[PDB]
């Protein structure tokens, strides 16, 4: 995967011995596998395969409605509730 | 006009109706218009003799 | 051309859990017939895998089990003739014609437009890949601005089709230079309305709104969604971004909107909730939201997966338009008007207060709900703090990244 001449991808970065020095000395804490033991043992959710993945890591920007998970039923029910008791009075 | 002078002559007519449409929305491609304007009914209205 | 953006909207509700039976299943006889008649049959494989445990989920290419309610997910061998048919005939016929126009002699004209001539076929079946490598081939060698244009919108449509997003971000950007450079008011609508789809799919309706308008006017249909779904998305986001009188400009008093009636069930619906914020109705605000959740939001392809987040502010908006025009409300009174009880309200009510939108305290022991309001000069200032700490990051580690070089 490389698009064009080379000389324009050298002139874009050319690794750094700082980078070499602070990746090796951070695995220590990192013990024998850490980049990739949470994920392998909690086997990626327990869940439906299906075809999205705007549940978790969404394309569009994260706003709040982790809040309620469907307060559109509920929103019905209320509504429905008062009917029945203001209908009937 | 004599041949071994020249080598072609075009003739142009000036446009039909079908002609019209296309020479038009040429100069439709540069401003604004809204739904509902048929450039077919702006031929026949037109009756024109230019371009 | 015309075929690709119906087919998608039926498809998409193949796959939804939120459509009825009935209305599911309605949809499944149209994708089906069309993808066998037009030979949409190399995006069939695409979409078996879309649908694949929400309704369908028995396949002959994919997940075997008996949870599946749908049979238009699963394969035919009627189908698999259908593919090989119609492929071999048209692909044999075409690859020859084609390579004689740019074979022969002539390579602004003739080279030019017979690779726009493999790129219908492209587009026709679905398969991205092979026409964005043909169309870029047109691109590349020079031609009419206007031309080029209007064949990097086909491979827009092409991500708006599959229903991936960061396909159609990569192309409207690029088109989006190109357009001064024809000086054309004709394409510029057309980018218009491309862009007005691309940001609707997004979170953000800002952009949505202002292109919106702009497309109820003017757009003339070129592999895009009926005038009266556009219609629908313009009522949509008009009452999302805009104050009560640009809510009348915009949508009441649209020539184009009174111009095309309510002929369809989302649009009805829409046009009703619309006109009762403005008419401090607030009884029939409650029903209509309602309605228009079911029946606007959900059969959306891209107001289904912000369904929560639209639902949320609607709710939030008309608690806010009679908090902002009252000093003092009772519980009972605002209650009653809305046709919810007084518990139900009071829930709605104490979710919204620290989002901040609404600013009103509410007291319990006299039931009256009192409007502060801290929103001022005060207001400005946490903005600014906050957007400069962000901003104060920004310059530290793009500057110590080159200093040390």
């Amino acid at each position: 995967m490389s698009t064009d001449v080379a000389a324009a991808q050298a002139q874009s970065k050319i690794d750094l011995t700082k980078k070499k020095n602070e990746e090796i000395n951070k695995k220590s804490l990192e013990e024998d596998d850490e980049f990739e033991d949470f994920p392998i043992d909690t086997w990626a959710n327990g869940e439906t395969i299906k075809s999205n993945a705007v549940t978790q890591t969404n394309i569009w920007e994260e706003n709040w409605d982790d809040v309620e998970v469907d307060d559109d039923f509920t929103n019905e029910l209320k509504a429905e509730l008062d009917r029945y008791k203001r209908e009937n009075q | 006009l004599r041949p071994g002078r020249i080598d072609r002559k075009i003739e142009f007519p000036p446009p039909s109706v079908a002609a019209r449409a296309e020479i038009l929305r040429i100069h439709s491609r540069k401003m604004n218009l809204t739904r509902g304007i048929n450039l077919r009914k702006v031929a026949e209205k037109m009756n024109g003799c230019s371009g | 051309r015309v075929p690709n953006y119906e087919v998608s909207e039926k498809a998409f509700l193949l796959t939804q859990s939120k459509v009825s039976i009935e209305q599911r299943k309605e949809a499944a006889e149209f994708v089906l017939a069309k993808i066998k008649e037009e030979e949409m049959a190399p995006y069939y494989k695409y979409l078996c895998e879309e649908y694949l445990v929400n309704n369908g989920q028995s396949d002959l290419e994919h997940d075997e089990k008996s949870d599946s309610l749908n049979e238009w997910i699963k394969f035919d061998q009627e189908l698999y003739n259908e593919l090989c048919k119609k492929n071999e005939s048209k692909i044999k016929e075409l690859n020859e014609k084609i390579q004689k126009l740019e074979e022969d002699d002539e390579g602004e004209l003739e080279q030019a437009q017979a690779w726009i001539n493999l790129g219908e076929y492209y587009a026709q079946i679905g398969d991205k890949d092979n026409a964005e490598k043909t169309l870029g081939k047109s691109l590349s060698k020079a031609i009419s601005t206007g031309a080029k244009i209007d064949v990097m919108l086909t491979i827009a449509r092409l991500g708006f089709f599959y229903n991936d997003q960061l396909y159609v971000k990569e192309k409207l950007e690029a088109v989006n230079s190109m357009i001064e450079k024809g000086g054309d008011w004709e394409r510029r609508n057309r980018y218009k309305t491309y862009y007005g789809i691309h940001c609707l799919a997004v979170r953000n309706f800002k952009e949505a709104a202002k292109l919106l308008v702009d497309s109820l006017a003017t757009f003339t249909s070129i592999e895009l969604t009926s005038y009266e779904s556009i219609a629908t998305y313009a009522s949509v986001t008009g009452l999302f971004t805009l104050e009560r009188t640009d809510l009348k400009s915009k949508v009441i008093d649209s020539p184009e909107l009174l111009s095309l009636i309510s002929t369809t069930a989302a649009l009805q619906s829409i046009s009703s909730l619309t006109i009762s914020l403005y008419a401090s109705d607030y009884a029939s605000y409650f029903p209509y939201l309602l309605e228009t959740y079911a029946n606007v939001l959900i059969p959306c392809k891209y107001l289904n997966r912000h369904a929560d987040f639209f639902v949320r502010e609607m709710r939030r908006k008309v608690y806010a338009q009679l908090l902002e025009s009252y000093k003092t409300l009772s519980l009972k009174s605002m209650a009653s008007a809305f046709g919810v009880s007084v518990a139900f309200l009071d829930n709605d009510l104490g979710k919204f207060i620290p989002n901040k939108q609404l600013n009103c305290v509410i007291d319990r022991v006299n039931g009256i709900v009192e409007t502060n309001r801290p929103d001022n000069k005060n207001a400005q200032y946490h903005l600014l703090v906050k957007q400069g700490d962000g901003l104060l990051t920004k310059l530290q580690k793009y500057g110590a990244a080159v200093r040390l070089t």
